[PDB]
């Protein structure tokens, strides 16, 4: 076989619902499910202004 | 002879591929609308920025073990 | 009402988390301070490697009580030279338009990276604005030459 | 009075039957500081074109009023104006959705004689050029109109 299907990546029944709820994409919450995530990161205060400020002028990796 | 890709939505969906570094990447591509269930020219597949030929292969494009393809929405601005 | 605000919540919470690199999404403040979650602020930049490189432009995105039913409407600020860009900056994209391919389940990430595409891919036989369709159908090099002087000059501070 | 009953429902009779003086009544009747309504008026006029002599000066005065006097203001944006025209001869697309004319016989004619006035400002020509090249079905049906003021353009 030259190309095999080996992974999906497919939400938990919650994850699925709260997406569904939303008419999000199905595995859009999966990033929550990870070794990276620390958590809420509650507090949401940041503006436009000081968001383009932390660019620090660059736009590229 | 053969690699792990990652195909991956701009929608977050994620599809892991098994595919032999001499094949037709059009193929991968037909796996992947297969699955999702959409026509073939509806969806565009890009590596390292770049559009993927059928008839590109891993080898020629330098693909390496657990390399990401991302896939977009077909889209035409009016 | 709906599930507008609820889902941009959470596209908001999800953006903060897992967002493309060198890319802005925030909701704007209202008079008084609070967030409006119906009209965001954002920052797309240029794709490195074409004309557009280093410019980093600015777009207002209007959500309906309706939304994800109908798209956002999107707008340059201010307005960009661009064959698909309106002189009142309305961006215009096939996945933005809800009798064409807008589904609830496109999202504000996947719509600026669909933008950002768009910026150096037009589609010339369906002009927005005849100002940028003249030039680059007329002189391509005088296209490229105003668009890296546009990109220049919303190059970030 | 008559004039304003030309405007609602133009005809070559009516134009005429106003005499001499249609083409500074039609001119003074239209708010010429406002694009959108010199486009209307424009239309309006061209759209009762005829090769015929006496209606052909007729509708080319009343255009060079027009235009002389909207072209001549400090208010008159001109890119609108021709971006507002391209809209609503259905060769270019608009946000806020119009009714493209069927019939640009006129509208061409009339554009072949007002590209030439010292009037009009020779910037625009090359998007009129742009838009008139670009293959639409309405001017295929006026091809020839179209093809003399793609001629007259290219030496604008």
């Amino acid at each position: 076989l030259d190309v095999l299907i080996v992974y999906e990546l497919t939400p938990t029944v919650e994850e699925k619902a709260k997406a569904d709820t939303l008419k999000l994409p199905p595995t859009f919450f999966c990033y929550k499910n990870r070794p990276d995530y620390v958590s809420e990161e509650e507090e949401d205060d940041e503006d436009f202004e000081t968001a383009v400020k932390k660019l620090n002028g660059k736009l590229y990796l | 002879e053969y690699i792990k890709l990652k195909v991956i939505g701009q929608d977050s969906s994620e599809i892991h591929f098994k595919v032999k570094m001499t094949t037709h990447l059009k193929k991968l591509k037909e796996s992947y609308c297969q699955r999702q269930g959409v026509p073939m020219n509806s969806l565009r597949f890009l590596f390292e920025g770049q559009r993927i030929a059928d008839n590109h292969t891993p080898k020629e494009l330098g693909m390496e073990e657990e390399d990401v393809i991302e896939v977009y929405q077909e889209q035409t601005g009016g | 009402s709906g599930i507008a605000l609820s889902r941009l919540a959470q596209e908001r919470k999800a953006w903060r988390k897992d967002h493309p690199f060198g890319f802005v999404a925030v909701p704007t403040k209202n008079p008084d301070g609070t967030m409006n979650l119906m009209n965001w602020e954002c920052a797309i930049p240029g794709k490195k490697g074409t004309p557009w490189e280093g410019g980093l432009f600015k777009l207002r995105m209007l959500f309906k009580d309706d939304y994800p039913s109908s798209p956002p409407k999107c707008k340059f600020e201010p307005p960009l030279f661009h064959p698909n860009v309106y002189p009142s900056g309305t961006v215009c994209l096939s996945i933005l338009e809800e009798d064409k391919d807008w589904r609830p389940a496109i999202t504000i990430k996947q719509i600026l990276l669909g933008i950002q595409e768009l910026l150096n891919e037009p589609n010339i036989q369906d002009p927005a604005q005849a100002e940028a369709y003249t030039i680059y159908c007329q002189n391509r090099v005088e296209y490229e030459k105003r668009v890296r002087a546009q990109a220049k000059k919303f190059a970030p501070s | 009075a008559d004039v304003s009953t030309f405007l609602a429902f133009p005809s070559p009779e009516k134009l005429l039957r106003l005499g001499p003086k249609s083409s500074v009544l039609i001119a003074q009747q239209t708010d010429t500081s406002d694009p959108e309504k010199v486009v209307s008026a424009f239309l309006k006029v061209s759209s009762v074109f005829k090769d015929e002599a006496t209606v052909r000066m007729a509708v080319q005065d009343a255009v060079d009023a027009l235009m002389q006097k909207a072209f001549n203001s400090s208010s008159f944006n001109s890119n609108t104006f021709l971006t507002r025209l391209l809209v609503h001869m259905g060769l270019l697309k608009s946000e806020d959705k119009v009714k493209a004319i069927a019939n640009l016989y006129g509208p061409l004619m009339a554009l072949n004689h007002m590209v030439q006035q010292d009037y009009f400002p020779k910037a625009l020509a090359p998007l009129l050029l742009a838009f008139v090249t670009k293959p639409n079905s309405a001017l295929e049906s006026c091809s020839f109109a179209r093809h003399s003021l793609l001629q007259t353009l290219y030496k604008v």
